[PDB]
């Protein structure tokens, strides 16, 4: 039983996005869109957006998701406190627009 | 292969954005004010002009109809069959 | 179309994040973390 | 010929076994119980309606049966349970013990008739009926 | 801590194997935090599986 | 009783803004990990060219698996064969319905192997469908190509239409002028 | 789309041999072995009138033998029978080539759009303002 690759951990994780529940419970809490670790982690995955990483990618709505959150990445600024300013409406906008956005998907899949 | 191609090209599926992850090109701003320039002048060869009006300034998506040392009142219009603003 | 869901073709669903190894990633994240 | 997939001529099938095409009734020689509780005889006419009781079973005795022992008259019990419950030496020696296992519940201590005849000689006159 | 009257319940691995219907929602409640291991629900569930 | 959902990689605690700074002189100089800045740079693909996601095994570049090598039988395997060979398919399963339901007509109990024949008759059928799946993609991507070629002419056709009708309504002003010249 | 088709109509095909088994053993009646037996029934079967038992039975059959038509029509008809993915790619590749060669096309076709389009511009100013100079 061999322990856990980085590409296969990273594969479950931005193929995590497409479930926009699921970036909604990572953006409800406080210590993940303030740390800019997760800023710079949702930077480097933009390697999935080309080949031959995409090729794997099975839920592309996770990528398109990548790329919205990349988009206010940014315009995000890290203080010396380690907050990271400009993403307080960013869990405003998925709480707001996630059922929109899940359900526009749902529409492209029908 | 909708899907293969959206992905493949822009490296995202295409879905509506409202959020940012438009643009107006200058060649087309100066194109249409050119044949503005044009559309005002093909609508002022359909009406009679004024004797002291016969000053007019065709140039800049617009009408200039001056009287000297009086006033200069610029007008456009935006298609044939619409009267002038 | 009316037994069918969208649980598992648009996105994972919260079984697939379950049972995937994402999830012993995260029980495991000591040993794939290890620095010489 | 064109050979065409598991259509095999060597292949074969028979009836089942019994056939129910057939009469079972008459394949295993139930005519018997058929035509004797058959509604109608065999020649177009219709048989004798039997009673929905046993009537006819308990007719020869004399005795005081002028009503139907049932389960909701108060008169009769669910044996059925009872009823149902379940317990050198040549064959022959076997089979008289076999026949003498039952007999312990005959005499006393089990059956003293000693004392079933001193019960029943406190028996006084009358019986008190409505 | 999360208090127990705050917080959404469910176990997705027990709806793939089993799934939901009306003749297992008491079972499918006993794997819940709200349920009570002292309760006489799962001691006479015992007492049939015994 | 724990959390819904997994959390992020442990990962995301090296993507700090000094690995950030040190990543690019790190890039002028399944892993064999030799610092932190190693998880700052995109893995690579898989060796075995398998994956595990979700529960379930993937490939980089996945094939159809055969009939034997799922532990069922096939039959029999530039599509015409196969094209003729669903026919065939074809017309056994319509044939083996027929001697299933005379089986069933005459003795329920032999409709174990009828069943059984009709099960493998309907795989391959549908097997064979599956080959022939990636010839129809092709197919389609020919078809897409086409009709990308047919707007484009159709684009072509109107705007020359609109050319050659602003052509001849010149040609009729000239003539109105001649004439009321 | 086709092989979808197929697929679907392969489905609902042997989904007629289960409705066709349901209906023959649902909805069948008692025959007479001989005539001296008796005959009966109860409320619990549902006795039909044989007539149009073998009717259903007929249509039933006429429907798994059209739907065997238009699954052998739509196989005839699969898209793509005689060529070879060599031949595959031999049309792809010209096809691009011809979609670009289309495209140039296009460039030139529009640029002779735009040369009328500078033309008659020309023509309707020097109409316009001769005919203002000379009604002025």
């Amino acid at each position: 039983n061999p322990l856990p690759t980085r590409f296969e951990v990273e594969l479950e994780f931005i193929q995590s996005l497409a479930n926009i529940q699921y970036v909604t419970y990572l953006l409800t809490q406080q210590q993940i869109w303030k740390s800019p670790n997760f800023k710079n982690y949702l930077k480097y995955l933009e390697y999935w957006c080309n080949p031959p990483y995409s090729q794997c990618i099975v839920y592309p709505n996770c990528l398109f998701i990548l790329k919205l959150l990349n988009g206010f990445m940014e315009s995000a600024i890290v203080n010396e406190d380690g907050l990271l300013e400009g993403l307080d409406e960013l869990p405003k906008i998925i709480q707001l627009q996630g059922p929109q956005w899940m359900n526009e998907m749902v529409e492209r899949w029908a | 292969l909708v899907t293969a191609l959206e992905v493949l090209s822009l490296g995202r599926p295409n879905l509506p954005t409202h959020n940012f992850k438009a643009k107006v090109p200058i060649g087309l701003i100066l194109q249409r004010l050119k044949d503005l320039n044009l559309t005002v002048s093909i609508k002022i060869a359909l009406m009679n002009i004024p004797k002291p009006l016969n000053s007019y300034h065709i140039k800049n998506g617009r009408i200039y109809f001056t009287v000297p040392n009086e006033f200069e009142i610029q007008l456009s219009t935006v298609n044939r069959q619409s009267p002038l603003f | 179309k009316g037994a069918v869901g969208p649980n598992n073709f648009i996105w994972p669903a919260e079984d697939a994040l379950r049972r995937g190894m994402l999830a012993m990633a995260s029980l495991h994240s000591k040993e794939l973390t290890r620095i010489p | 010929p064109s050979y065409y997939y598991y259509v095999d001529p060597e292949t074969t099938y028979t009836y089942q076994q019994p056939n129910p095409l057939q009469d079972l009734i008459s394949v295993y020689g139930l005519d018997d119980i058929s035509r004797q509780v058959a509604r109608t005889n065999l020649d177009g006419t219709k048989a004798v309606k039997l009673r929905k009781s046993y009537k006819n079973q308990i007719a020869d005795l004399s005795g005081k049966f002028s009503t139907i022992p049932t389960r909701e008259n108060g008169k009769g019990g669910q044996i059925a349970h009872i009823l149902f419950q379940n317990n050198n030496m040549s064959e022959q020696q076997w089979r008289e013990q076999l026949r003498n296992r039952d007999i312990a519940l005959f005499q006393p201590p089990n059956f003293d008739w000693d004392l079933c005849s001193s019960v029943l000689s406190q028996f006084e006159r009358s019986y008190p009926s409505e | 801590v999360t208090p127990l009257d705050e917080l959404q319940w469910k176990s997705p691995e027990w709806i793939q194997v089993f799934g939901l219907r009306t003749e297992n929602v008491l079972d499918y409640f006993a794997e819940s935090p709200f349920f009570d291991k002292t309760s006489n629900n799962q001691v006479i569930k015992m007492q049939r599986q015994f | 009783v724990s959390s819904l959902y997994p959390p992020p990689p442990p990962y995301v605690k090296f993507f700090t803004q000094s690995n950030l700074e040190k990543l690019p002189k790190y890039k002028e100089k399944e892993e064999e990990i030799t610092c932190a800045l190693d998880y700052l740079i995109p893995p690579p693909m898989p060796k075995n060219q398998q994956y595990r996601a979700f529960g379930s095994i993937w490939q980089v570049k996945d094939q159809l698996p055969d009939l034997e090598s799922m532990g069922l039988t096939q039959l029999y395997k530039n599509y015409q064969y196969k094209i003729q060979e669903l026919r065939k398919l074809l017309k056994s399963l319509l044939l083996n319905y027929l001697e299933l339901i005379g089986v069933l007509s005459i003795n329920p109990d032999m409709y174990e192997r009828k069943v059984e024949n009709i099960r493998t008759i309907l795989v391959n059928i549908h097997h064979l469908l599956n080959e022939y799946r990636p010839h129809q993609s092709r197919e389609s991507l020919i078809m897409l190509l086409e009709e990308q070629l047919e707007y484009k002419r159709g684009e072509i056709r109107e705007i020359e239409q609109v050319c050659k009708q602003v052509h001849d309504k010149l040609t009729s002003i000239q003539d109105t002028l001649r004439t009321g010249s | 789309d086709r092989l979808t088709q197929l697929q679907i109509c392969l489905d609902q095909m042997t989904e007629q041999f289960c409705a066709t088994l349901n209906y023959i053993d649902k909805n069948h009646g008692f025959e007479r072995l001989t005539v001296n037996e008796p005959q009966m029934s109860d409320k619990h079967a549902t006795v039909v009138p044989p007539e149009e038992f073998s009717n259903t039975i007929d249509e039933l059959s006429t429907d798994i033998i059209l739907k065997t038509r238009q699954i052998n029509k739509l196989i005839d008809s699969l898209p793509g029978v005689d060529v070879s993915a060599e031949e595959q790619l031999r049309k792809i590749d010209m096809l691009q080539k011809k979609l670009v060669e289309v495209e140039d096309e296009k460039i030139e076709a529009i640029k002779k759009k735009e040369k009328l389009l500078r033309h008659v511009d020309s023509l309707i100013e020097d109409f316009v303002d001769g005919i203002a100079n000379s009604k002025k």
